[PDB]
């Protein structure tokens, strides 16, 4: 698709999950795909109920 | 009405988990209290649940997903109170598959009438048609806002002839309706007709049905029982609370010039009056964390701001990244001993949210002096107390907590948490609790009782926060400070006491202990049944006074045969043995 | 360009000799009048050119008992009617017989409240030719007009070029403009018969274009050229975050426009309103002044005439003078009339005595005016008010005067402490014995560009010289309130206890003193006089150069105390060994 894996100096952006991605988009745009139990822009919060 | 999200292109789980989360949040939502974010949605998603959204408080983001149409036919107002990149209220980016099998071709925003703040960004969409056929300046309120609508489609069809060159799609049902760029020169806003006498009211948003302050889709400021106004009635009068006019301010908010606010201005303090609190012209500005503040969690660089804090003006969040560190910002892990800085806090005005705690701490004893949790600011919706997934905690420990002023409780998934089963929440959470507790997946009652993890026999039917005396909400018989007892030392015991408000208080040091009756009726020198030593008027003393300076200068008294004290002769030195001149020392 | 006008109705001028100058000082340079515009009792061919700039009157316009042929108000656009002349009238033209021949009100297109009363003017032409219905606002009004046509003059018809024969005068420039009764659809105001000529709904008099920036006069408030329904709040509210904030663009409400601060002599409020009187359950607090709310029972306040229980009371009398005992600031005015110092056979009230006037000895500030038209013949001055510093003039006598003295047997004013006249004119006339008026630096008492002193019929300057009446030779710049060394405005030498002298007795004399800034003060009784040198450094026993009696180390003392101390060989006090 339109995403690639974060470089080793960038991978610490996402927490708890670690699935950090970069948008291929002139400024840098950081994504993370969180585990089922985590949410928020960096996966920092638990999912309720 | 539903809460919004703030994920910034991040997603939770796989394609089906992402759809089910999006579906449940917006299933029957009319007004989004935050942002509307649709990111990485699959081509097989049924998005018809979005047909009921009419108003969005923040921004609308649709990015890197594939589906033919965006079904928002009833969205009129985007308020833009939160703006993506600081520029754009509507953000549409890269919505097509790189193999061209699926892509977003139509937005279907046929009723979008006003954007009150921010611009429009629609860029890099190879199959998205009719974006250069929309008069976006008829929709955007702010003349200085940036609009970027460029690389969208190549071989797109023309608009239907009835659309007059402006449309959302290839048909009459998709034509754009203009409300501002077709007005009489006098209106300076949206209209409901071409005549100078058909302009909408200044206080109305999203278009109007007539020229009045009630014939409007949405209000720009306050809604006063159907009327849109720039301010609520001033000295009948009404209070300004969250975009509506109300007869009285909620009990958990403080009044500042007829407005209800979460906290007072920098130059005012909260003062208790009759029922409600008011802001008056201060104490240390101990600000909280979470949404609306500078940081998301208590951490190794943030916890120092709570030294000598008694009242937190905001929320108190403990997230995993505030305990184990955060390498992305070079923040070291938090020293568990520094959590004792919260033992001085008596009130939190917002919510208390604990998602992680140190592995060697089995309770929350650092909050044992906490008496009130406020509901002025809630975690998402409803919840003002949140304790979840703490796998080493066996008791709550909130000894002093007597009131939660508003909101809901979320205590769940704490596999070791035990004593809370006995806790009578109706005496802690103000108002009805049947629909507000949500307590699930903690240590089973079966195993909690079977292992003997229950509260002391002197503890009342109100319940408790832990295993021992002083952790109960109330006790069956008497207290001695925090700790509860079977009885007071009134008629027996080495120290002796008296009753006051079901607590035991000691008798004056000079009080004579009684046998068969109460030793004293108070802690004073004049509240005892008998004097242990010498009597000086109504007060019992260890000896008669000598060298005392009063209204007439030095005062000296002598004891009698019954140990009562009497004044010495007016011509004595440093005392006497009697009332006569020859009795002087 | 803003002034408050007058409040005379049909009453006679206080001073017919200065009446035209009173009107000229209040109105010369004004474009907006905050009160009533009253042009009454004018002489034939009066110099009325100072009225040509007025565009707005917030109250009523009264023109009455004048001998002048025309009044130059061609620029007046709007009369708002916030105060009405009698029952439901905003424009009143009465008994102008010389007399008026033409109204010439060319610019007048709007009256927001009240009718038109034009009666007994047996020279006026066109009062019955004007379509007064186009001038009355669209909003519901009684819109009553009483037009007297008994002009007794052969007036020419409106210029042959005047469409519909509607005009203010005999010339082609005098035609009435129609801006309401000729508009398309529902428009209250327009430039012409087309829908495209309609004015913005916040315009009052009319407009030069369709926008709320094109109005000739604003219907509600003028926000720096933009006509708006409300003036921007000082403090705003966020409905999404539940917080209050200061507004960087917030403004104060003053008359019918927005300002960044209240004008001098006006009290600010927490809602942005600029007022003269604080609302109920508030206090007046200084910094510039503002009104603040009471968080506990409000402090005791002294009130004068026109305020609270004295609103209907005309003057201070023996039945109310005791209400000012112990007061420093009076909220209201003071008036002393012939009725104050004489008897009242109907109310059974005794006359005031000179000994009762002493209740004002503690008075420092008056919020209204000071009007004295009677005063005891045994008092050669106004020394009862020698401690009066500030007269605010928030309430003015007849709407114009804050300090007025009429017909008093006074030799000099004597108002020593007076340093400010916050607003209003000063009127001093018919005081046949009064000399010290030209000796007062009146230019240092006034604050507003529209203030001046008006005087006539007082003691001539040549008689002041012939009787030897002049300022004491120590008075700075020759400025004084009376002939005595205690009555200078300021002095070149030493001030003592409010009495100017050439020398402070520091180096010579039986008593000895010390200098502190411009004042000369006595030394402590225990200080030893030094012949040709300094005796003390201040008023205390421990500030002496040498002791007159005994030296007790912490201070000079008459005798050693009996702690028990004894005099030693050097003249000092030491603790005794016997205790
Ligand atoms: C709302 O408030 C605004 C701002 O206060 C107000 O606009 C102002 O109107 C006055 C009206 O006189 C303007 O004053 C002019 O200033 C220019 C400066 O060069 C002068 O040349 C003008 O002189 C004319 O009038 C004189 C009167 O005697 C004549 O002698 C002379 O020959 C000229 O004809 C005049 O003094 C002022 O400049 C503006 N201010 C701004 C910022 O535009 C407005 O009128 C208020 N009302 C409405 C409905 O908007
Ligand atoms: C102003 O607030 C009132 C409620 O006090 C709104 O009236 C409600 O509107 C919803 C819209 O679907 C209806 O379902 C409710 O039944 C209405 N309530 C009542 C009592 O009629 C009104 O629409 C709001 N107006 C604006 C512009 O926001
Ligand atoms: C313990 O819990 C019960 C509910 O299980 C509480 O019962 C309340 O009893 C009062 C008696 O007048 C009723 O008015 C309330 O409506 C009842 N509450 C509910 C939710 O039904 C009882 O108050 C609690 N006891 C203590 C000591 O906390
Ligand atoms: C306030 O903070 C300082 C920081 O060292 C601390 O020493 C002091 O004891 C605190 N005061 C109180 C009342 O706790
Ligand atoms: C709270 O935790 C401490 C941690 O060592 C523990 O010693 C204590 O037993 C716990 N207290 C209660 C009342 O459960
Ligand atoms: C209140 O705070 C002090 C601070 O150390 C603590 O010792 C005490 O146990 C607290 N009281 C309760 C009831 O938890
Ligand atoms: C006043 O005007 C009326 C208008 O018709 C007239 O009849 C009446 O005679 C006039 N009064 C006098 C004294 O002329
Ligand atoms: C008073 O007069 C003297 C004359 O030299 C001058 O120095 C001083 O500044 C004056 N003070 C005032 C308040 O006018």
């Amino acid at each position: 698709s339109h995403l690639v894996k974060c470089a080793e100096k960038e991978k610490t952006f996402c927490v708890n999950g670690g699935e950090c991605f970069m948008v291929k988009s002139n400024p840098s745009r950081y994504l993370c795909k969180c585990p089922n139990e985590f949410t928020g822009d960096r996966c920092q919060n638990y999912v309720m109920a | 009405v539903c809460p919004g999200t703030l994920n910034g292109l991040s997603v939770t789980g796989d394609a089906e988990n992402q759809y089910q989360t999006l579906y449940k949040l917006y299933e029957r939502c009319e007004v989004v209290m935050g942002n509307l974010e649709i990111v990485l949605t699959g081509h097989n998603a049924d998005l018809s649940f979005l047909q009921w959204i009419r108003e969005v408080t923040g921004y609308v983001l649709v990015a890197m997903n594939e589906f033919s149409t965006l079904p928002l036919p009833n969205l009129r107002v985007v308020r833009g109170t939160q703006v993506y990149d600081g520029k754009f209220a509507i953000f549409v980016m890269l919505n097509y598959n790189t193999n061209s099998s699926h892509a977003l071709r139509q937005l279907r925003l046929t009723q979008l009438t006003e954007i009150l703040s921010g611009g429009v960004y629609i860029e890099k969409n190879d199959k998205l048609c009719h974006m250069d056929t929309i008069d976006w300046r008829d929709i955007v309120r702010d003349r200085d806002a940036e609009i970027v609508v460029k690389d969208n489609g190549r071989s797109c069809p023309p608009c239907h002839e009835v659309c007059k060159g402006r449309c959302w799609g290839p048909g009459s049902e998709d034509c754009q309706t203009l409300t501002k760029t077709i007005c009489a020169p006098q209106c300076n806003g949206h209209c409901f007709g071409p005549n100078p006498n058909q302009c909408c009211h200044d206080e109305c948003a999203g278009g109007c049905s007539g020229p009045q302050d009630t014939d409007c889709f949405a209000c720009r400021h306050f809604n006063d029982s159907g009327a849109c106004v720039p301010r609520c009635p001033q000295p009948h009068t009404k209070y300004q609370y969250g975009g509506v006019c109300v007869a009285s301010c909620p009990h958990n908010f403080v009044v500042d010039q007829t407005s209800c606010v979460r906290a007072c201005p920098p130059d005012k303090m909260e003062v208790d009056k009759n029922g409600l609190k008011m802001c008056e012209p201060c104490p240390k500005a101990c600000e909280g964390t979470g949404s609306g503040s500078r940081f998301q969690t208590v951490d190794s660089s943030n916890i120092d701001g709570f030294v000598n804090c008694t009242k937190i003006l905001g929320n108190l969040d403990f997230l995993i990244t505030g305990l184990n560190g955060d390498p992305w910002h070079k923040i070291p892990a938090l020293d568990p001993e520094k959590l004792n800085v919260f033992r001085t806090v008596r009130e939190i005005t917002g919510y208390l949210n604990i998602q992680s705690w140190p592995p060697h701490m089995h309770n929350f004893s650092v909050f044992s002096n906490l008496t009130t949790i406020g509901g002025r600011s809630l975690y998402n919706r409803g919840f003002s107390l949140l304790i979840m997934k703490n796998l080493n905690v066996t008791s709550l420990g909130f000894r002093s907590l007597k009131e939660i002023s508003a909101g809901r409780i979320y205590i769940s998934a704490n596999r070791q948490l035990c004593y809370h089963h006995s806790l009578n929440w109706t005496k802690v959470l103000r108002g009805p609790t049947e629909e507000r507790l949500d307590i699930k997946h903690n240590r089973p009652r079966r195993d909690c009782v079977a292992e003997g993890k229950v509260c002391d026999p002197l503890c009342s039917s109100g319940g408790c926060w832990g295993p021992g005396p002083g952790q109960c909400l109330s006790c069956r018989n008497y207290s001695r400070g925090g700790v509860c007892v079977t009885h007071c030392n009134f008629l027996n015991g080495e120290p002796r006491e008296f009753a006051h408000e079901a607590e035991c208080f000691s008798c004056h040091p000079e009080c004579q202990p009684m046998e068969g009756t109460a030793t004293c009726n108070g802690s004073g020198s004049d509240t005892c049944a008998q004097c242990a030593h010498f009597r000086d008027g109504p007060h019992c003393v260890s000896s008669c006074p000598h060298g005392v300076l009063g209204a007439k200068g030095p005062i000296y008294k002598y004891p009698d045969v019954q140990n009562e004290c009497r004044p010495c002769h007016e011509n004595c030195t440093q005392g006497c043995k009697g009332p006569e001149l020859q009795d002087c020392l | 360009q803003v002034c408050t006008g007058t409040d005379m109705k049909l009453r006679l001028p206080a001073s017919p000799e200065t009446h035209l100058d009173m009107l000229r000082h209040l109105y010369q340079g004004c474009q907006v009048v905050q009160g009533n515009l009253e042009l009454t009792y004018l002489p034939t061919n009066a110099s009325l050119s100072f009225l040509q700039d007025i565009q707005e009157v917030q109250g009523y316009v009264l023109i009455a008992h004048n001998q002048v042929r025309q009044v130059p108000l061609q620029r007046l656009r709007i009369v708002r009617g916030t105060q009405l002349f009698e029952d439901n009238y905003a424009l009143a033209v009465l008994d102008n017989g010389g007399g008026l021949r033409e109204l010439q009100l060319r610019s007048l297109t709007e009256i927001l409240k009240g009718g038109v009363l034009i009666q007994r003017n047996p020279q006026l032409c066109y009062q019955d030719t004007i379509l007064w219905k186009d001038i009355f606002h669209k909003n519901n009004q009684l819109a009553l007009t009483l037009i007297d046509t008994n002009r007794s003059r052969a007036c020419h018809p409106c210029s042959p070029m005047c469409k519909g024969s509607r005009c203010w005068g005999e010339s082609s420039e005098d035609c009435q403009s129609l801006t309401r009764t000729v508009c398309a659809g529902g428009c209250a105001r327009c430039k012409g018969p087309l829908p495209t000529d309609c004015c913005h709904e916040q315009c009052a008099a009319g407009c030069t274009g369709p926008k709320h920036s094109d109005c000739l006069a604003c219907l509600h408030f003028n926000h720096s050229g933009i006509c708006e329904l409300h003036c921007p709040a000082l403090v705003t509210y966020n409905t999404d975050t539940f917080e209050s904030m200061p507004n960087p663009e917030g403004r104060y409400t003053f008359g019918a426009s927005c300002v960044t601060a209240c004008p001098y002599n006006y009290l600010s409020t927490d809602v942005g309103s600029c007022t003269l009187v604080c609302p109920l359950h508030n206090q007046e607090v200084t910094a510039t002044q503002r009104c603040e709310k009471c968080s506990k029972p409000c402090a005791r306040v002294c009130y004068g005439l026109g305020m609270e229980h004295l609103r209907e009371v005309r003057a201070v009398t023996s039945a109310n003078i005791q209400e000012f005992a112990g007061c420093k600031k009076i909220f209201g005015s003071l008036a002393f009339l012939p009725e104050s110092f004489d008897g009242d056979p109907a109310s059974n009230t005794a006359p005031l005595q000179p000994e009762q006037l002493q209740v004002f000895e503690t008075l420092e500030e008056i919020t209204g005016y000071l009007y004295i038209s009677a005063w005891p013949d045994s008092l050669p001055d106004l020394s009862v008010f020698q401690n009066l510093q500030v007269i605010r003039g928030r309430i003015l006598h007849n709407g114009a005067y804050s300090l007025t003295l009429q017909g008093l047997g006074i030799s000099w004013l004597g108002l020593r402490s007076l340093r400010e006249l916050g607003s209003g004119l000063a009127l001093i006339h018919h005081n046949t014995h009064l000399c010290f008026v030209h000796t007062v630096p009146w230019d240092q008492l006034f604050r507003n560009p529209h203030q001046a002193l008006l005087h006539t019929a007082n003691r001539p300057e040549d008689e002041c010289v012939g009787e030897g009446l002049a300022c004491h030779q120590l008075c700075a710049r020759g400025h004084c309130w009376g002939p005595g060394p205690t009555q200078c405005v300021n002095c070149s030498q030493f001030l003592r206890g409010q009495e100017c002298v050439e020398e402070c007795r520091v180096l010579q004399g039986l008593p000895r003193e010390y200098v502190n800034a411009r004042h000369c003060l006595p030394c402590h009784p225990e200080c030893q006089p030094q012949n040709g040198s300094v005796t003390c450094f201040g008023p205390e026993a421990d500030q002496c150069v040498a002791c007159a009696h005994y030296k007790d180390p912490p201070f000079c003392v008459a005798r050693c105390p009996s702690i028990w101390k004894f005099p030693d060989e050097e003249g000092a006090c030491q603790p005794c060994p016997i205790n």
